[PDB]
């Protein structure tokens, strides 16, 4: 369909959960 | 009597629209308004109601506390460490 889940608070948790994966990504990304 | 915005977190901290502007170890936030540095997904016009406005620490997803994203190429996003009140 849309490049949105249709609603706001999807798109948010969303992105939100963009951010948690790319924090752990990072985490896992540095070592030193 | 708003003038008072009180720098804390009340709620998620979603409705703390103070202009602090940086982050939790001071880093200097990027405006929400700005795709520079980070190329972002969070619109102030897809999330208006959000308050989300310039470069100061906001709280639209509901993260766990308020955030920012960050100027530094490194770092993609940022927490704000903002006081916690009761409520």
């Amino acid at each position: 369909g849309s490049v949105e889940k249709l609603t706001a608070d999807a798109e948010l948790q969303r992105l939100k959960n963009e951010r948690h994966e790319e924090a752990e990504l990072e985490r896992l990304k540095s070592e030193y | 009597y708003v003038e008072f915005s009180e720098e804390c977190m009340h709620g998620s901290g979603e409705n703390y629209d103070g202009k602090i502007s940086k982050t939790m170890s001071g880093l200097e936030c990027q405006a929400w308004d700005s795709q520079s540095p980070h190329a972002h997904g969070y619109i102030p016009s897809k999330f208006p109601n959000k308050n989300l406005k310039k470069n100061y620490c906001r709280n639209p997803d509901r993260d766990l506390r308020p955030w920012c994203f960050t100027t530094d190429p490194n770092k993609r996003w940022e927490y704000c460490d903002i006081p916690r009140c009761a409520a």
